DNA sequence: GTGACTACAAAAAAGC
RNA sequence: GCUUUUUUG
DNA sequence: TAGTCAC
């Protein structure tokens, strides 16, 4: 239906809905409109476009799935009860579950786009977890993949982020969706913005898809409001149809919400990053995914502002689910005497917390949580109380804070190697630990 | 990563790979051209003789470092008689012409 | 809507017609810490009911007798963890969203 | 132990001599015990003895009766290693026809029959009869029959009525024929054929069985009747557990042939009927065709679960095949990987390791050198010692670590100097350690890529290792002329820094006694590092024939330059370092040392020079901060009035006056303005940044900022940078190429606007996507062009020739951008040099121009010479050395055997990474114009107009030097003449960018011999305001009236069609399609008077199409013959042209397009090798028209042309080697040797003639013509066999080369890889022509 | 010790020969 | 014009 | 062990 | 998938 709705769409019908199969009619709406187009009616359209691109999260994926081994068994039990046993029968024992539990299994477990999770640090597995592929079981081959869609469409703004992207044969394919992005149920990419009436700021936020951004004009962020939507100047930047030029204050009517809808969650925790060139940001966000936790974590001295929202939205560290005071506090488990608003009637516990400790990850790295609480201290529902690997009071934390001097040195600095003192060592603020996993087995064989 | 010598693959009579499992490092073709294009022979000689597939000069050459000496053996390779009998198998003729 | 593309099942000529009822999910027989211990999917059976009807032979519409066996075995389906994430055996995999 | 390869058919007898004896039963193993029989297949008796020095039955054991048979089992009691070997054969019953010739595409039976093979395989499975003149009236010999038809001849000959059946019938048949009469009946119906789809099959067939008589073997052996069996040890048979085998498919195939061998024995020995013979002759076809080649005839594996097996062709083709993997490309020992870093502290010649590496490298060595001391008693003793970590194994390992260097590579061995050695300098860490300057060879940043560690071996690796490895040798660029240990990124700063000169500082204005003090002012910080001191040195110079002369004088210079001449080497003058040095400078200065002092006095220099540029690098100290690079208030202010500006464009945009096309180009003209403007404001304040007073008064001086010096030494950076981080970022272009119409109008420093930021990105993008996909396309090309160039070694001096056209600088139009000096050095000289002094020899021939004769040219203007080159070099499979030049690895000439191809290669393919995917002239310089082609005539106003459409001027220096060249489009009117000394910026020719066709007799135009309208349009345009001519085309105007090709009637006063005087034709013009002539009716006109005016990639792809020679889209056709030019006719297409030669082939035409633009009419007197249309050109036509020579500079031409764009520079020997391999192949034009027209070896056929012309004097021989060939064909039709069976279809050169009796020489390199023997290129060279010269010599 | 050859290269030069005999003494 | 035959690394995992 | 697939540089 | 010679 969603594709009907697109066909009708592209044909400019009336209708939303439509048929799960096509009609004569149909077809020949589809010659008389490509005749037209030859004859140069109407324009071709662009694959790149985000309109005719999609995603498929877990849902309808599984959905396939879960489908394709009902119709494979349901087949099968059709025709046996057409032929088998007619009143005599339960349903239990002719319906099947192990072919459709053994499809769905090796879809989850073995596929080209079921990726495997990256341990070595929190921002690398909500970037990992934010990741969006054309790859995979419904994609496109390396060999076969043009060289367009390696490229950057004009309409990837505020969407799917231009900077976090993988180096190496596979690039431009596998970009992250930005922060603000978030789909729309028809699979669609919609992101938020603000209406403007005639020159003031619609405080409520409008969300707006992809196709609605060609008849519309949105301004930028940094335009500059005098008090309540008044803009500095009332000739200011825009854009249209993937272009900018200088509008008038009435030519515009939507806001973006803020400036960082335009980068991805990986790369807006790089300071400064107004004042670098494209490459050394997309390094950046790399090396940014592949760091390595340290034994004690310090905070940034420059910072993004998305260190508290990072970690307090992935689970690795330990939030307070309900508000109250702490009652007792262990390096192992924590006891929060809960409020006697927050608990509900009947159910008069208290909040237990069992924290994890050394554990082995995807990549050897090692966990812990170590509790960053006190006894007789008040908690907040909602709140972290214990911070977990590479982090701190609940903002993000993945290396240290180093004394640095820009000056060649005898050549030990020749290119691009570095100098480090013996102190840095010696007081170990980089020591890592690892964890390695040795499995023995015990099979018989006829001897 | 560092290997000097120790076990071989069954499938092939050539040392086992990655760091992991006693491996040995790969030797492409790029630098094969490379040490072609210098006067160097007797290296790629020896590197393809003795050091990765021969069985009875890796012995050979391994007693013969231990007792000081440095001496290859100055003879075809035998992987290539037996490729000369697999010629030879079939019904062609193939000798060498001049000695 | 999946069950209900395939809701409707009848006989070649057996009057005998398979329908879905209704469906619900059992509690996860090992939790999610185990089953990174053991290596073991964290996972939900899926219950069904299922009801045939039958009719009489050479006879017009009018069934004889509704089986209905509920809450049938229907496999096992991995439950998301909070976190936004599966676990296969005993090792932590996320499924990335496609784009096509 | 051989030098030569020769590859042919066996014969039974030679076969069975071959074997050792012969195998009844395929029972390779009996059960209740682990003992293969003695008459089974696995025959130890003929096989040879299954445990060393033991019978079978044990009876001899192992010191009395070695390498004697037993009298139990007749096994000689040996070693098993000649089991390995060791192998036996089959003996037929019936002989059976080699499958591959029927299974090759052209196969081998058909050819040499001319009949097809589908009744072919039919009497071979006896399914139809062949004939053996079943009548002496009614058939042939080689006509198919029927069982029917055999007994309708049986009844109606009989008596003579004989054919027999299958492949012993085929057999018979061949035999029983002959190829003699075939060769000469063959001959003489080719000398008198006309068909031409039966001549090339007819041609390869004669020459087929005029080598197979030559060659010896005999097509009856090709049907072969006794089949080899293999040594067991290669198929693999392991004894498995309960009495099982690997179940070798070998071993399969065997035993089924074996056992159809057995049945048809049986069937033979009671006299069966022929009913069942036929039944069992078939499935024992079948048999062996499996065995020898299953899954191509019949599929039949009937061995396996469903699947196929190895039966030969996995052994030999597929990538299982061993060949080119398991002798190209495999793992090895004694190698390691690992992670490099910085060693700032080290000699040229060295190269650090870790200790852990260092003893697991070594332990064998370490075990040796413990025994020798006695220390170890045992192996485990020493094993377990040296694991131990005990005190002696540091001091011994570093012992053996002093002699005995090791390999260096990067994963991406571009390159010669990819690979190099060093001796190891132990050290601690897990890192390897490298000299700074060998790093840049590498091309390895110190991001973490690794390094891989090998060691040689045998003392010869060693040596050679020492003599040809080590850094120091491989210090020049093998690719152009440079030294590769330039000084390296950190260095040159440091030297910049170190040679400046402050207008006031400490320690100013006073005298040294030299630079040995010099350093002590400064060291005790009394004075600046740079001051204006006057200090007296004292130097040498190498004019004095072997001696330094020492002379002394003051100089007025600054600190730090007495610095830097404490450590430069002796014979070098003073002033090369007087001035503020730079990157190129040094490097340069290198150079010029290694050109008067050598090599070791060249690399302590570089030593010294590191060492010192990293200690005044580090001691001065300049880091980069916010203030230090400053941005010019103009900039925004400047660029206010561009925005003003643009928005004034927009307006006219507005109106509708302008279009936003002409708008699109204002504004993005008017923004590059202003970027220059700002980026040119923003160069000259940091430039002349530094204004200080002297004594009073402030003045100002070269700037010290530190971006400043880090860039205009030039070690990091260039314009653009410094331009981007301060001033205007420009204008980036949306991705499709366009430029989109705003630029970024803040600078990095400054803020940006997202979208700045967001369209600036996908223009990264871009590149960073070329860079990724770039790695595997370029990395390939190189493999193509190693496969044709791969062996190319040059194997004697001199062949005498003198050969070649005259080495020019090539004039690019404007400004000359290479010299002669550069190009003809390193080369040797063909013919004597000719001072342009009227017979004054400055350079004798056969010398080479190093730098003394290159230095001998300069001042007496000598602009045009000749030297050797590799395509004019007539020796056989090889290159002479003062035919081919000086190698640039050593100043010296190439010595004798180092490999040219590969070094070729390799420098060609190099710069692939940077290389890149995706009216009038006017005068600039001071000379006298020069015409060459010169054709032209006095016009109407007295100057020149041209008539021939292929003129061209050039300016020529007063002192005989040319210094422009210009192409004159036809009909361009000169405003000057040749020789007028005329200085720069003088137009001298002028003509329309549609083309003018003018007129050369004068008189009236009495327009006659057109049809008005029909012919000649008279096309009374509002615009003209006249009715003009438009002599519109066949297909444009009537075709009816464009039937007889007008030509406008040019008449003197008498009307009358005024002939050229007796010489060619009258006054009567072809007027072409739309010849726009303004004229109406009889107008005066003189000659030289227009008549009418008609109204007309990627660097990868164009080196890769050039080197295959593919042909473009539009090939600019060209006159291959002379004499006068005529036109043709229309045809149902592209338009007839006939030619009318002034002599020979009067009658010669060809099709030519209309559609396009076709620049020739009746009044062109063509010559040899002039060029009829434009655009691009095939090479093949200017190859088979114009000479080799024509395309030799061309091919260079646009190659370098490409690379100098990209800014590469490579020596053009490098490239045009290949072209002489590329141009490997000839065809016959005059019979004599070959049949007629054979596509074979041009040395080959020169070789073939010029050894006949003395024996066989008179004989024309063959007459030739030497054609090209794409380098992928080159590689096709390689004359070595094995190269071809290495990579592609080993089925069929394995055919042609074994019945044509191919003997390799060995002439290549990858043949001499392939089969593990030693390479003759570098000291094999000399090793075999030791060899040969000792031995059987 | 010995790194370079020049000498060898500007008197007897050829990479090949010197390279050759050195190793035939050596190998004794 | 169309058809048979032919050709740079480390790590995670499936299928025998 | 081998074949293949994937992630990372 | 991209390249080759034959019917
Ligand atoms: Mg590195
Ligand atoms: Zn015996
Ligand atoms: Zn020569």
């Amino acid at each position: 239906a969603v594709g009907r709705m697109k066909f009708n769409r592209s044909l400019l019908r009336e209708e939303i809905e439509g048929s799960g199969i096509l009609s004569k009619d149909d077809i020949i709406d589809v010659m008389k409109k490509l005749i037209d187009i030859r004859n140069g009616k109407g324009e071709v359209d662009d694959i790149d476009h985000l309109g005719n691109r999609r995603i498929r999260s877990v849902g309808e994926m599984a959905e396939n799935q879960f489908r394709v081994g009902l119709v494979r068994v349901e087949r099968a039990v059709k025709e046996r009860l057409s032929l088998g046993d007619l009143d005599t029968l339960m349903p239990q024992d002719m319906i099947n579950a192990k072919p459709i539990s053994a499809a769905v299994k090796e879809f989850f477990g073995s596929s080209q786009l079921s990726q495997f999770m990256d341990q070595n640090n929190p921002l690398s597995e909500i970037t990992h977890k934010r990741r969006i592929s054309a790859l995979g079981p419904g994609g496109l081959t390396r060999e076969r993949a043009g060289f367009e869609v390696r490229d950057v469409h004009p309409t990837h703004y505020g969407r799917v982020c231009p900077i976090e992207t993988p180096e190496g044969p596979n690039i431009g394919l596998i970009n992250s969706l930005s922060v603000y992005a978030q789909t729309n149920e028809y699979g669609f990419l919609e992101t938020p913005y603000r209406k403007v009436t005639d020159g003031v700021v619609t405080d409520e936020i409008h969300y707006l898809s992809a196709i609605e951004e060609g008849n519309y004009v949105i301004a930028q962020a940094n335009s500059n409001l005098d008090e309540e939507g008044h803009f500095v100047e009332d000739l200011v930047t825009c854009r249209s149809k993937g272009e900018s030029s200088l509008f008038s204050r009435d030519q515009v009517d939507y806001m973006d919400v803020s400036t960082q809808q335009v980068v991805s969650v990986g790369a807006s925790l790089i300071p400064f990053l107004e004042h670098d060139d494209a490459n050394r940001a997309l390094m950046g966000a790399n090396m940014q995914r592949q760091a390595v936790p340290t034994l004690r974590a310090d905070k940034p001295l420059v910072g993004t502002g998305m260190e508290r929202a990072v970690a307090v939205d992935s689970g690795v560290t330990a939030v307070a689910k309900r508000g109250g005071v702490v009652q007792y506090v262990d390096a192992s488990r924590i006891v929060i005497k809960v409020n006697e608003d927050e608990m509900y009637p009947g159910e008069a516990g208290i909040d237990i917390y069992n924290l994890t400790k050394y554990t082995r990850s995807n990549q050897n790295t090692c966990i812990n949580q170590m509790p960053c609480v006190s006894l007789g201290e008040p908690v907040e529902r909602g709140d972290v109380l214990a911070d977990g690997p590479s982090t701190d009071l609940g903002e993000l934390a993945l290396g240290q804070n180093m004394r640095v001097a820009f000056m060649p040195w005898n050549g030990y600095n020749f290119e691009d190697s570095i100098l480090v003192s013996e102190r840095v060592v010696q007081e170990d603020r980089f020591t890592t630990i690892h964890i390695q996993e040795l499995a023995c087995v015990s099979r018989d064989t006829k001897l | 990563h560092a290997r000097s010598t120790g076990s071989y693959s069954l499938v092939t009579q050539q040392p086992l790979g990655g760091k992991a499992q006693f491996g040995g490092q790969r030797f492409g073709e790029m630098e094969v051209w490379a040490l072609e294009a210098y006067g160097a022979a007797y290296t790629l000689q020896e590197m393809l003789t003795v050091k990765s597939d021969d069985v009875n000069g890796r012995t050979k050459m391994y007693k013969n470092i231990v007792d000081g000496n440095h001496q290859m053996e100055p003879g075809m390779p035998e992987s290539f008689n037996v490729l000369l009998k697999e010629i030879r198998s079939l019904g062609i003729n193939i000798e060498l012409e001049d000695e | 809507a999946a069950f209900r593309s395939v809701f409707p099942i009848q006989s070649y000529s057996g009057n005998s017609e398979l329908q879905y009822v209704s469906y619900r999910l059992g509690e996860p027989v090992f939790d999610v810490q185990e089953c990174q211990i053991r290596g073991v999917t964290y996972s939900a059976p899926l219950r069904v009911k299922l009801r045939l009807v039958i009719y009489e032979r050479e006879a017009p519409e009018g069934t004889v007798k509704d089986i209905k066996e509920q809450e049938v075995y229907m496999g096992e389906i991995p439950l998301m963890t909070d976190n936004g994430t599966f676990v296969i055996n005993g090792t932590e995999r996320v499924i990335v969203s496609q784009l096509h | 132990e051989f030098d030569a390869i020769k590859i042919a058919l066996a014969s039974p007898d030679m076969i069975r001599s071959w074997s050792f004896g012969e195998v009844k039963k395929p029972e390779t193993i009996n059960y209740r015990t682990f003992k293969p029989e003695r008459d089974g297949l696995f025959c130890a008796r003929i096989f040879g003895p299954v445990k060393d020095y033991e019978c079978l039955c044990g009876k001899y054991k192992r010191l009395k009766h070695r390498g004697v048979i037993c009298e139990k089992c007749g096994v000689e009691v040996t070693q098993t290693k000649v089991r390995r070997e060791r192998m036996g054969h089959i003996e037929l019953a019936s002989p059976t026809a080699h499958i591959w010739f029927l299974k090759s595409l052209p196969s081998r039976i058909g050819l040499l029959l001319d009949m097809p093979l589908r009744d072919i395989e039919r009497v071979l499975y006896f399914e139809s009869y062949v004939v053996i003149e079943g009548g002496m009236t009614n058939l042939e010999r080689q006509q198919i029959l029927t069982e029917e038809q055999y007994l309708d001849a049986l009844e109606e000959f009989g008596d003579e009525f004989d054919a027999k059946m299958g492949a012993e019938a085929i057999q018979a048949l061949l035999k029983s024929m002959d190829l003699e009469q075939e060769c000469e009946q063959l001959r003489e119906e080719l000398n008198e054929t006309n068909s031409e789809t039966k001549r090339k099959k007819l041609t390869k067939r004669i020459k087929l069985l005029e080598a197979f008589v030559q060659s010896g073997n005999k097509p009856e052996w090709m049907i072969l009747t006794v089949l080899p069996v293999l040594p067991p040890d290669l198929r693999p048979l392991v004894p498995l557990d309960g009495g099982r085998f690997a179940t070798s498919d070998l071993n399969d195939l065997y035993r089924r042939v074996i056992n159809r061998n057995n049945r048809l024995k049986r069937l033979l020995d009671l006299a069966a009927p022929d009913i069942i013979v036929r039944n069992e002759k078939r499935m024992l076809q079948e048999a062996v065709d499996a065995l020898l080649d299953n899954g191509r005839r019949g599929r039949a594996i009937t061995g396996s679960n469903k699947r196929p097996l190895k039966s030969l062709a996995d052994m030999i083709k597929g990538k299982q095949g061993r060949f080119r993997q398991n002798l190209l490309g495999k793992r090895v020992d004694y190698s390691g990987r690992s992670v490099i870093t910085v060693g700032p502290y080290l000699r040229l010649h060295q190269c650090g390791l870790p200790k852990k590496m260092a003893l697991e490298l070594f332990k064998p060595f370490i075990y040796g050198k413990l025994e020798l001391r006695g220390l170890a008693t045992t192996i485990k003793a020493a094993k377990k010692m040296v694991e131990r970590e005990e005190a002696v194994v540091w001091d011994i390992l570093d012992e053996v670590i002093r002699e005995h260097p090791v390999l260096l590579n990067r994963a991406p061995t571009l390159h010669r100097l990819g690979i190099q050695a060093f001796e190891p300098v132990l050290i601690e860490g897990k890192a390897i350690q490298l000299h700074p300057l060998v790093c840049a060879a590498y091309n390895a940043d110190f991001d973490g890529d690794q390094m891989a560690v090998h060691v040689p071996l045998t003392l010869e690796a060693q040596l050679e290792a020492r003599a040809l490895m080590m850094s120091t040798n491989n210090i020049l660029s093998p690719a152009n002329g440079e030294p590769i240990i330039v000084p390296s990124q950190d260095v040159v700063l440091g030297l910049y820094y170190m040679t400046r000169d402050c207008v006031n500082a400490k320690g100013e204005g006073m005298v040294l006694t030299g630079p040995k003090e010099a350093e002590r002012l400064y060291r005790s910080g009394l004075a600046s590092l740079h001051a204006r001191v006057k200090v007296r040195i004292t130097e040498y110079e190498k004019d004095a024939n072997g001696e330094l002369v020492a002379k002394t004088s003051l100089k007025d210079t600054t600190v730090g330059r007495a610095i830097l001449w404490m450590i430069v080497p002796k014979g070098l003058p003073y002033s090369i370092v007087n001035q503020a040095l730079g990157k190129k400078a040094i490097s340069k200065m290198l150079n010029t040392c290694y050109r008067i002092l050598g090599l070791k006095p060249t690399v302590i220099f570089a030593d010294q020079i590191m060492y010192t540029g990293f200690a005044y690098a580090a001691r001065s100290g300049a880091s980069v901060g916010i203030d230090d690079m400053v941005i010019p208030e103009k900039k925004h202010e400047i660029i206010s009035e561009a925005e003003a500006e643009v928005a004034e464009i927009q307006e006219q945009f507005q109106s509708g006056l302008v279009t936003a096309g002409e708008r699109y180009n204002k504004v993005i003209d008017i923004w590059a303005a202003a970027n220059d403007r700002v980026s040119k404001a923003m160069m000259d304040n940091l430039q002349t940044e530094t204004v200080i007073n002297r004594d009073g008064q402030e003045e100002k001086q070269v700037s010290f900022n530190s971006i400043y010096m880090m860039a205009d030494s030039g070690a990091r950076g260039s314009a653009a940078q410094i331009r981007q981080l301060a001033g205007m970022r420009g204008l980036m272009a949306k991705p499709d190429g366009s430029i989109i119409e705003t630029p970024i109008t803040a600078n990095f420093r400054e803020g940006l606007n997202v979208l700045q930021y967001f369209i600036s990105t996908h223009g990264a993008r871009k590149g960073l996507a070329d860079t990724a996909l770039k790695t595997a396309n370029s990395g390939y090309l190189t493999r193509r062009l190693v496969d044709v160039a791969q062996d190319l070694v040059v194997t004697e001096d001199d062949c005498g020739t003198h050969e070649g056209i005259m080495m020019t600088p090539v004039i690019e139009g404007g400004d000359v951008k290479e010299p002669l000096r550069d190009r003809v050095l390193g080369r040797v000289t063909a013919e004597d040099v000719l001072k342009p002094g009227t017979a004054d020899i400055l350079v004798p021939r056969n010398t080479l121009l190093h730098e003394q004769w290159c230095d001998l040219l300069e001042e007496n203007s000598v602009d045009a010479v000749k030297v050797r080159s590799v395509v004019s070099c007539d020796t056989d499979f090889g290159v002479c050395a003062h035919c081919y030049g000086r190698d640039l690895a050593r100043g010296h000439i190439i010595n004798k055997g180092e490999a040219i191809g590969v070094i070729a290669a390799q420098s060609i393919g190099e710069p692939g990474t940077q290389l890149t995917m995706r009216s009038s002239i006017q005068v600039k310089n001071k000379g006298s114009i020069k015409l060459s082609n010169v054709k032209s005539v006095v016009n109407s106003s007295g100057k020149l107009v041209i008539t021939s459409r292929n003129t061209e001027l050039k300016l020529i220096d007063e002192f005989g030097r040319t210094k422009e060249s210009y192409k004159v489009p036809y009909g361009a009117v000169l405003a000057k003449g040749d020789g007028e000394q005329v200085a720069g910026g003088e137009t001298v020719a002028n003509w329309d960018p549609t083309m003018p066709v003018i007129t050369e007799v004068s008189g009236f135009v009495r327009f006659t011999d057109m049809i008005d309208g029909q012919t000649i349009t008279r096309q009374t345009d509002e615009l003209t305001g006249l009715s003009s001519l438009v002599v519109l085309d066949s297909a444009e105007r009537t075709a009816g009236g464009k039937d007889l090709r007008p030509a406008l009637k040019i008449v003197d006063a008498q009307g009358n069609d005024v002939l050229i005087p007796g010489t060619d034709m009258p006054a009567q013009y072809f007027l072409p399609g739309k010849a726009i002539v303004q004229l109406e009716d009889g107008v005066q006109i003189s000659s030289g008077d227009t008549l009418a005016r008609i109204p007309q990639t990627g660097g990868l792809p164009r080196v890769a199409d050039l080197f295959e020679a593919r042909r473009p889209k539009e090939p600019a056709i060209l006159a291959e013959i002379s004499g006068i030019v005529s036109f043709g006719k229309e045809t149902k297409g592209k338009r007839r042209l006939v030619i009318t030669p002034v002599d020979g082939s009067d009658p010669y035409e060809e099709m030519i397009p209309k559609w396009r633009q076709l620049n020739v009419f009746e009044g062109e007197r063509v010559e040899r090798g002039d060029v009829i249309s434009d655009g691009p050109e095939a090479p093949h036509d200017i190859l088979r028209l114009r000479g080799v020579h024509a395309v030799t500079r061309y091919i260079v031409n646009e190659v370098q042309d490409v690379y100098r764009l990209q800014g590469v520079k490579i020596n053009d020997k490098h490239i045009e080697v290949i072209v002489r391999q590329m141009l490997r192949k000839a065809t016959i034009v005059n019979a004599g040797s070959s049949d007629f027209l054979e596509g074979e070896q041009v040395e080959y056929s020169r070789v073939k003639i010029a050894n006949r012309e003395l024996e066989a004097n008179g004989k024309v021989g063959a007459t030739y013509s030497r054609d090209l060939l794409g380098i992928t064909k080159a590689s096709l039709a390689t004359e070595s066999f094995i190269s071809a069976a290495s990579f592609q279809e080993t089925t069929r050169v394995l055919t042609e080369a074994a019945v044509a009796g191919k003997r390799d020489e060995l002439r290549g390199l990858k043949e001499n890889v392939i089969v593990g023997r030693l390479i003759p290129a570098g000291t094999g060279y000399a090793y075999h022509q030791d060899r040969m010269r000792r031995r059987a010599a | 010790a010995r790194v370079t050859v020049q000498d060898a290269v500007e008197k007897i030069g050829n990479r090949f020969d010197l390279v050759l005999v050195a190793a035939r003494r050596a190998r004794q």
